[PDB]
RNA sequence: GUUUGACCUCAAAUCAGGUAGGAGUACCCGCUGAACUUAAGCAUAUCAAUAAGCGGAGGAAAAGAAACCAACCGGGAUUGCCUUAGUAACGGCGAGUGAAGCGGCAAAAGCUCAAAUUUGAAAUCUGGUACCUUCGGUGCCCGAGUUGUAAUUUGGAGAGGG
RNA sequence: GUUCUUUGUAAAGUGCCUUCGAAGAGUCGAGUUGUUUGGGAAUGCAGCUCUAAGUGGGUGGUAAAUUCCAUCUAAAGCUAA
RNA sequence: UUGACAUUGUGAAGAGACAUAGUUUC
């Protein structure tokens, strides 16, 4: 469909368009300038120093994020195989309250319910015969 | 753009997430062979940094190299040479169509170096068009690797400016054989 | 000791070198014309206490040098200017003769221009010796005597001592200047 | 400091009009920017400290700072980049603790 | 001192002597300026130009005023060219 | 939805098109590496960072546009010749061993990335196919690519605004 | 020397003011071992251990500490004679 | 043959240091 606006704009010679910004560079300069709404990062990125930085960044920035599953997810969002990140930079009239709402509900729902345990270690978790072994031990030691 | 805190958090490697990334990193290394290609750059800031570029004729391949001393072969000795060049010469070997580039550090053991090699293929047209990557298409760059004109190979060389290189400023053998030929004129002065 | 027979170098070729060299400037001359072989290089003064009393010809005129005979570092080098980005200018009678050079060689050369006929004219292959390099004069050949009982032995006597004792002094005054 | 004019002593050196060429701004080659600041301060938040870096605040809290200087020119080579460090972990502990 | 390095400011120091002072002035001007010794007129001699560093002083001289441009000059060069007329100047 | 898929990683094909080997090796760039010999006696130096062995190129190779030389009134990529110099220095300062900057000359040539938001439009590129004016061009299509391909800047600077 | 479309309000250069000015990490550097150039402290390279900074860093050929000064800008790359 | 360093990680209990809020040492 660019080739169609192309065309229109030769046969006159278009209004301004409202698209998801992507790309890490792009999008990480946008949150750098204050100017994304709302980040959307994905969580499954290897390597991850790409997107390790991205909340810290946010936060300091005072910009609206969301850690979502599925780089491919993004990907079919923004035209592509996957994508690490998307953002929302500008938004239409009949939309920027159901953004706002959206906003609201990801800080009610994302930010203040994981504050505190996104602050904690993860991954201890033993294996099943390991746990299995651990809790007849324990068993034993306690009651006879 | 990320690449700057992607230099900065390489720098930091200390820290406890670089250290948990190290450990899962190079198990998965040590599972894998000793040669093998990569799908991608784990340190794409690096690579574009010492050249690669996201595009077809740009490959990457990781390769693991024994540490310690050379052992001569008789029934603490040190080779002039540096692992990195041995990965890069072995790489070279494997992948003789391509010509390679750079190649970095990614992670060791007690028993083993980690390398990646960035390598660029001749022979693809996007390369043979490119008017900043179309010189090493020339034949003179046939193994650099080998002849040691990597940067890992002038470093080795003692490829540098100045009164602390005298003897391999431009050629130890060459200097060498320099300086130790009588030169006798037609009228001797 | 070593095996120099192995390694001995005799110059027979002398004479065809210099058939070959002279070879080679009259092709490049040929393929060049009309501009010269050689580019415009600034005066320079010798460094070390050995050499500083002259001058020579340097690698390339400065980016103040160029600026201040009003051209660009790109045109110069096109009309065939040595530039050195690397030489910094400290001293005002080697600018102000290299931006006299200048001058002189924009006065006397011909651009010719990208499009049109060209004026026909002869070669000159030697920028250097239509532009020689001049030793600056330092004095004139008879002056007046101006004696004040000056000493100049002891001049340097005075001047060695003051060197030899400039430190000691300053840690004298810097101790006056700690006692309360 | 202007040349004398003679051969020997202090300043020695022909006199010739002296000229101030323009600043080569290669000299500025470690000059810190608002970007690299930010990065760096952030990229610090996020990583935290390196396990020598704390042995050396521990060092600095319970003992001298002369032992933490002598520990870091141990850990780092120089004695200029040991005081550099140990001023930047006497930085830091201000930083966090004081204000 | 084994190993010594006679390093000073001025390695390069080449000596010249009083007698051979005036082997400085061309051949032409040279008579002209012993006929009339001025000392308005005195020659200006340019030692380090002509390739000397020191002026020593074990010649004598003639009663014409010479100004003596040198970076070194020893003592009793510097009185025999003082009581034939002529100064030093120091140069760098 | 115990389904249907999007990706990631890893495979296979006598899949479409390519590329490497080996020879030569005087000169060139690396690795590796003796002994005969010549002397001394703080258990060595020399021959020699050589012969032999191994790997890799070209018509030249390598080096190369300073993280240089200097301490001057400073010079200004690399290379080679003359020179520095049989000098300083070591040695019954004797035999002998023995450096670099500077100076003259041959030739001269300079430059490119990374790190920046194009965000009012990935502007970039391989391949297949059909035509043509075929060391390539245009249209269409399958793809690569935002985990960053083009333009723009390389420190001598340069960039956004007026 | 003739002829073809002139490209084109496309590209480049230059003056003044104000904001800026991103510049390469298991690298630099240090210890030790082996090797190389050294009369010797100390050079060049490699292995192992430690491992930086941004008014910073390297170098300045007697060893340290303090204050200066001078000169360049590494850890990426191409290039005829 | 012996010792050091790196590879080298995660808990519990008992003794220490900020002067009886948990950051480290044995
Ligand atoms: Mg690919
Ligand atoms: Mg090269
Ligand atoms: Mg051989
Ligand atoms: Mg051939
Ligand atoms: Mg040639
Ligand atoms: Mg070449
Ligand atoms: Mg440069």
């Amino acid at each position: 469909e660019k080739k169609e606006r192309l065309t229109k704009e030769a046969a006159a010679v278009s209004p301004k368009p409202y698209a998801v910004k992507y790309g890490l560079n792009h999008v990480v300069a946008l949150i750098e300038n204050k100017k994304a709404k709302l980040v959307l990062i994905a969580n499954d990125v290897d390597p991850i120093e790409l997107v390790v930085f991205l909340p810290a960044l946010c936060k300091k920035m005072g910009v609206p994020y969301a850690i979502v599953k599925g780089k491919a997810r993004l990907g079919t969002l923004v035209n592509q195989k996957t994508s690490a990140v998307a953002a929302l930079t500008e938004v239409r009239a009949e939309d920027e309250a159901a953004l706002a709402k959206l906003v609201s509900t990801i800080d009610a729902n994302f930010a203040d319910k994981y504050d505190e345990v996104k602050k904690h270690w993860g991954g201890g978790i033993l294996g099943n015969k390991a746990q299995a072994k651990m809790d007849k031990r324990a068993k034993n030691s306690d009651s006879a | 753009g990320a690449y700057k805190y992607l230099e900065e958090l390489q720098r930091k490697k200390q820290s406890d997430v670089l250290r948990f990334l190290q450990r899962v990193r190079v198990w998965e290394y040590r599972q894998k062979n000793v040669i093998h290609r990569a799908a991608r750059p784990t340190r794409p800031d690096k690579a574009r940094r010492l050249g690669y570029k996201a595009k077809q004729g740009f490959v990457i391949y990781r390769v693991r190299v024994r540490r310690g001393n050379r052992k001569r072969p008789v029934p603490e000795l040190k080779y002039q040479r540096s692992l990195r060049a041995t990965a890069e010469e072995r790489v070279g070997r494997r992948a003789a169509n391509l010509r390679v580039l750079n190649s970095y550090w990614v992670n060791q053991d007690s028993t083993y170096k980690y390398f990646e090699v960035i390598l660029v293929d001749p022979q693809h047209k996007a390369i043979r068009r490119d008017a900043r990557y179309n010189w090493i298409c020339d034949p003179v760059h046939k193994h650099r690797e080998a002849r040691g004109l990597t940067a890992t190979g002038k470093k080795s060389r003692g490829i540098n400016k100045g009164h602390k290189f005298n003897n391999t400023k431009a050629g130890r053998r060459k200097t060498w054989k320099r300086q130790n030929t009588l030169s006798l004129w037609r009228y001797r002065k | 000791r070593k095996h120099w027979q192995e390694r001995v170098k005799v110059h027979f070729d002398q004479a065809g070198k210099k058939v070959s060299r002279r070879n080679a400037r009259a092709t490049r001359a040929a393929k060049i014309a009309p501009r010269p072989l050689d580019l415009l290089r600034p005066v320079v003064r010798a460094p070390t206490v050995k050499y500083n009393r002259k001058v020579r010809a340097g690698r390339g005129f400065t980016l103040a040098e160029v600026k201040a005979a009003g051209l660009t570092a790109a045109y110069a080098r096109t009309i065939g200017i040595a530039v050195d980005h690397r030489r910094q200018n400290r001293n005002q009678e080697i600018f102000d003769a290299n931006v006299q050079r200048l001058k002189e060689y924009q006065s006397k050369i011909i651009v010719f221009p990208r499009n049109g006929k060209a004026p026909e004219a002869e070669q000159v292959l030697s920028a250097a010796a239509t532009f020689p390099i001049a030793q600056p004069a330092t004095d004139v050949e008879a002056r007046a005597v101006q004696d004040n009982g000056e000493s100049a032995f002891r001049t340097l006597r005075l001047a060695r001592s003051e060197k030899k004792f400039r430190g000691i002094r300053e840690k004298r005054a810097r101790e006056k200047a700690e006692a309360e | 400091t202007v040349k004398t004019g003679i051969a020997i002593g202090l300043n020695k050196g022909k006199k010739v009009t002296s000229m101030t060429p323009a600043p080569k701004i290669s000299y500025k080659k470690g000059a810190a920017s608002n970007r690299t600041k930010f990065v760096r301060s952030l990229v610090r938040e996020i990583a935290g400290l390196s396990p020598y870096e704390r042995r050396l605040i521990d060092l600095i809290r319970n003992s001298g700072e002369k032992r933490a200087r002598k520990v870091a020119k141990k850990r780092l080579g120089s004695f200029t980049r040991a005081k550099a460090k140990v001023e930047e972990m006497n930085n830091i502990i201000a930083a966090s603790r004081r204000h | 001192m084994r190993y010594f390095h006679k390093q000073q400011a001025h390695f390069w120091k080449p000596v010249l002597n009083l007698d051979k002072l005036w082997t400085l002035i061309p051949e032409d001007k040279r008579d002209q300026y012993l006929k009339s010794a001025s000392k308005e007129t005195a020659p200006v001699i340019d030692t380090l130009a002509a390739g000397y560093g020191k002026i020593l002083g074990k010649g004598r001289i003639p009663n014409v005023p010479v100004i003596v441009k040198a970076r070194f000059v020893s003592k009793l060069a510097e009185e025999k060219i003082r009581a034939a007329g002529g100064v030093v100047e120091l140069i760098a």
